């Protein structure tokens, strides 16, 4: 076995060859010269980390106040306008003219049901709405098991008639609107513009199981959030068909719980007890209400019944105030069929102020005695509910927050504040968006004072939907680095932005299905769960981190700079960079925006070519026909301007760029001319890189390509037969290598995939990156990255010239920092190459993680994509796992032993790179394994809910909500 | 209403109303047994 000497002499020659090679051959010191020489056809503007948050911040309160003014004015008209009708009762001369959406749109239809007439709209097409829309009139939504023309909803579409007036006038003041909805407590949900229905009743395969009384931002505006204790009766007496019926009800009762709201469930039989490991109040968020539904579906029913033991049970845990809660309004929900104890000692000595509502449940088909629960009901402010199948369910477990308004219109203009919702997919498929919410009182004689019958109600909720682009579109992020990016959090903890919020619902749990139970056509229903992704779930936690959002959760500015391992694009490195935070709150509402600026970014370009002769010269190099002149030419798809739109065929987004700078030029009065002038620029220094250099030497030992990524958007590979292997993103903001290279400060070898099918290994090479340093007026800047695509074959060559091929003495492999496999010395290893090097060789990388050469970080992907198990795809949550250099040590040196046998291993870090040459003893030689070390992501189910409860995130909750009016009434039940 | 009352907790949502689980319909259903109409029904629910 070698010494330390002549392998650190083997490993001084591979790096003084690899840096050497891939310094002249892709062109570093060229571009950072010329980035310097003209110095003149641009300028270095600095990035106020401070100002970009305040501007951003003041526009997006300035977009959610006119979101309010433009829902202020519905709420006026539909008070008015309900205040004065009539109540007519006989629609048949007097009918309502109405569109009613989800209907067969043929021009031959003529429905005339008996009372009202339908509308044929014209429906043009559309932007902002990826669909058809008819501005002229409103349409309208009645939930699918509602009659459509009985006299309860004939009336609310007759003075609901009188909302298009302020739809339209809305929309014409601010052109930019989305979907305005007016949504009634009679199902009867009425938005503009006019669209058709997404889901037909019968038109398509599947069923619309749709009900505005259930939506996010309705239940959020209808009512103030609560502490629900769900207390179930699982004596011997609800078995059978009410429990089965009792289950469903818990588990669409929990579905009607947002984040704000904390929920228990208890069960009770003759002993009271919790249903699951949680003992107390929780949150009530995704994965809570998950446990806890999956708990419910567990119980057995056995035994006598007692109240008293259950109520107790159920008053004391909502009398603890250790735990955080939302301590507003304390209920609780008896789930039984029905007793003969109405235990009027319990309510003596627990709630004697009535200060705790308690809504009961008689559920199924029974020939028991429903009075004391009746009692029960109507004595403690309560409400009951009888639930005798499973139609009834949804309609019944919804009605509780019709009591829970009480208090809130018997407030007055003090309870009208609008009220943002969390983040969720819009139903009519825009993508995600949040919903601005306001209530609307039912007001028929506040002038005399004297009805107070109906007026204990509420009329409906309005809404107006804001979209996530409209945000992205003022934090403007093509600026900053690809490692700088803005980011606003609830005060929740939930994140609002993020380069990391993605359109796929939040997953829990590992996904199971059954298909041997499973009927072909009945269409098993889909879910309405918000996109609910937390701030500490989206990166990667440090105890700073934690810091940060705590502190600017509670509205406070502020800013740290501090030195956090970032994860890179691809989920397979790490890096470790230094970043600044600096946040701000949302003045008007109850938002914080921060903005990651890293170091190296606090100044960039502006592109200062006003000479017409130097833009349209450089805007002659982009043609299609001239890339055997300056190599195979890219292009980012941004918005440059308002009529080219981004194809994603990106020849073609290039073609219709030539052809639109060809029209118009430059000067662009009403057009993004910063982006073009930049994009100009930076492929003028891109196309004298290639002329004047790269094109000298046409080809070289073993450089199969050298590309030259910039900001801007201009990407460059030279030889044009060697543009089609190029399977990177356009965009240079999504390339990982770029940013990788970006954060290093030395060549970074990015390693293939393996076995992806696409030509990689041998057609494309292995890939060497470096960014572009220049120094302007003493200030560092980064403006683009340069690189190499090594070939494979001639890289072994070099490499093996007692290395010697196939040998079956000693393996000689080399990684980078992650672990994959980048040039082996087996010819059975280096045909897999880009593989984990802990899937083929697991014993000794398990060791080198052991000794401490690399390191490792599990995360959790909450938004991933799986294939159920039996117990096209389903939301599940994936841990993945990234390798990475921890010490600064160069070699390291040893032996590891695994019984009966030892091997010898020394490793080596090259220089200036992130490479490790390691030459250990053949697995031929000694018998051994562990097991298959594989880093990729794994279908998983933690972490564990119920033991963090116990200790969870900090979180500041709505100071002002209403419950406890003295001159309520509660004489219903 | 010994042997079947309140045996009747089948976890399915058909409705069998020739059960025996007060006095009154446990009458019904032994006079329905007695005359011999479908009393082949109020076995099998019986059985299971």
């Amino acid at each position: 076995f070698p010494s330390a000497v002549t392998i650190k002499s083997w490993v001084d020659k591979m790096q003084e060859d690899l840096v050497t090679l891939a310094k002249t051959a892709s062109g570093v010191h060229q571009l950072v010269d010329i980035y310097e020489k003209y110095q003149d056809l641009y300028t270095v503007e600095p990035n106020n980390a401070r100002q970009l948050v305040e501007i951003a911040a003041r526009d997006i309160e300035k977009l959610l106040s006119n979101r309010s003014k433009a829902l202020v004015r519905l709420a006026l008209e539909a008070e008015k306008v309900q205040a004065a009708h009539q109540w007519r009762e006989d629609f048949a001369s007097n009918e309502v003219v109405y569109y009613n959406a989800k209907d067969d749109l043929d021009p031959e239809k003529n429905d005339s049901e008996p009372g009202s007439q339908r509308i044929k709209p014209v429906f043009i097409d559309d932007a902002n709405f990826r669909r058809q829309v008819s501005y002229q009139h409103a349409a309208v939504h009645i939930p699918t098991d509602i009659y459509e023309g009985s006299t309860i909803v004939l009336n609310e579409l007759n003075w609901t008639s009188a909302l298009d007036d302020v739809f339209k006038k809305n929309r014409e003041e601010d052109p930019s609107l989305l979907w305005q909805v007016f949504g009634s407590a009679t199902g009867l949900a009425r938005y503009y513009p006019a669209s058709p229905w997404v889901d037909n009743s019968r038109t398509p395969n599947k069923i619309d199981l749709y009900d505005v009384r259930r939506r996010p931002w309705y239940i959020q505006g209808a009512a103030s959030p609560k502490d629900m204790l769900i207390l179930v009766d699982v004596s011997g007496s609800v078995s059978g068909l009410t429990l089965k019926l009792i289950r469903t009800s818990v588990s669409e009762m929990l579905e009607t719980l947002s984040d704000d709201d904390f929920v228990n469930v208890a069960s009770f039989n003759s002993n009271a007890q919790d249903v699951s490991c949680f003992q107390h109040l929780v949150q009530a968020n995704v994965r809570n209400k998950k446990v806890l539904k999956d708990a419910v579906n567990n119980i057995t029913a056995k035994g006598i019944t007692d109240y008293k033991k259950g109520f107790s049970f159920a008053f004391e845990q909502l009398l603890n105030y250790n735990v955080s809660r939302a301590n507003c309004n304390k209920i609780i929900m008896l789930f039984t069929d029905g007793g003969e104890e109405r235990a009027q000692e319990i309510f003596a000595k627990y709630n004697k102020d009535k200060k705790v509502r308690v809504f009961t449940f008689s559920v199924g088909q029974h020939n028991y005695d429903r009075g004391p629960i009746q009692w029960m009901a109507c004595e403690n402010k309560g409400y009951y509910y009888e639930i005798p199948s499973i139609g009834a369910i949804r309609i019944n477990t919804q009605e509780y927050l019709d009591v829970l308004g009480r208090p809130m219109v018997l407030a007055g203009d003090k309870a009208k504040q609008v009220q943002w919702t969390n983040v969720y997919l819009d139903a009519l498929e825009l993508g995600l968006v949040i919903t601005g919410t306001l209530p609307v009182f039912n007001i028929t004689g506040q002038f005399e004072n004297k009805t107070n019958l109906k007026n204990q109600l509420i009329l409906g909720v309005m809404g107006v939907d804001v979209s996530l682009e409209d945000i992205k579109r003022l934090t403007p992020r093509f600026t900053l680095c690809p490692n700088g990016y803005y980011f606003a959090i609830d005060p929740n903890g939930y994140v609002l932005l993020h380069p990391n919020l993605q359109p796929k619902p939040i997953g829990v749990g590992i996904p199971t299905i059954n298909l041997r139970k499973r009927r072909p056509n009945v269409q098993n229903p889909k879910s309405q769960e918000p996109v609910t992704l937390d701030f500490l779930d989206a990166e990667l936690e440090n105890d700073i981190k934690v810091e940060i959002r705590n502190k600017m959760i509670d509205g406070e500015s502020g800013e740290k700079t501090f030195r956090t391992l970032v994860k890179s694009q691809d989920e397979r490195y790490i890096d470790k960079g230094n970043r600044t935070y600096t946040w701000t709150p949302v003045n008007g509402t109850d938002y914080s925006l921060a903005l990651v600026l890293p170091t190296y970014s606090f100044y960039y370009i502006k592109a200062k070519i006003e000479e017409t002769i130097t833009q349209a010269r450089y805007s002659e190099t982009l043609k299609p026909d001239n890339f055997e002149e300056s190599g195979y030419t890219f292009l980012a798809p941004r918005d440059y301007c308002s009529d080219l739109k981004p194809s994603d065929n990106n020849t073609e987004f290039l073609l219709n760029f030539n052809e639109f700078i060809d029209r118009k030029t430059p000067n662009n009065p009403s057009c993004n001319t910063d982006l073009i002038n930049r994009v100009l620029l930076d492929a003028g220094f891109t196309n004298e890189l290639v002329q004047n250099y790269w094109s000298k030497q046409k080809n070289i030992k073993g450089v199969k390509a050298r590309f030259v990524v910039t900001d801007g958007g201009i990407t460059r590979v030279y030889p044009k037969e060697a543009g089609e292997n190029w399977q990177e993103n356009p965009e240079t903001y999504e390339d990982s290598f770029y940013k990788r290279s970006l954060d290093n400060d030395n060549y970074v070898f990015t390693a293939p995939y393996f076995n992806k099918s696409g030509p990689g290994a041998y057609e494309s090479g292995i890939m060497v990156s470096k960014a572009v340093e220049i120094y302007i007026q003493g200030k560092l800047l980064k403006p683009a990255v340069v690189g190499i695509k090594i070939d494979v074959n001639s890289w072994i060559e070099n490499f093996t010239k007692d290395c010697k091929r196939n040998s079956d003495v000693m393996d000689c492999v080399i990684l980078d920092d992650g672990g994959f496999l980048l040039m082996a010395n087996h010819d059975d290893y280096t045909n897999q190459i880009g593989r984990f090097f802990g899937e083929i060789d697991p014993s000794l990388m398990r060791h080198l993680v052991n000794i401490s050469v690399y390191a490792f970080n599990k995360s959790y992907d909450y938004q991933s994509v799986c294939e159920p198990g039996a117990a096209s795809k389903q939301s599940c949550i994936t841990e993945q796992t990234q390798y990475f250099f921890d010490n600064d040590s160069k070699s390291f040196s040893g032996v590891l032993d695994c019984g009966n046998c030892s091997r010898i291993f020394h490793v080596e870090k090259l220089m200036n790179t992130n490479l490790i040459f390691i030459m250990v003893e053949s697995k031929g030689t000694c018998p051994c394994d562990t097991r298959l070390l594989i880093q990729a992501e794994q279908t998983s189910d933690g972490p564990d809910p119920c033991d963090m409860v116990k200790q969870p995130r900090y979180r500041k909750g709505p100071d002002v909500c209403f419950d406890n009016n003295v001159l309520e009434d509660y004489t219903d039940c | 209403m010994q042997l079947f009352g309140g045996r009747y907790d089948f976890e399915d949502t058909e409705v069998r109303r020739s059960n025996f689980d007060n006095f009154p319909q446990a009458l019904i259903s032994v006079f329905q047994v007695l005359t011999g109409e479908d009393w082949n029904s109020v076995m099998y629910n019986g059985i299971m």
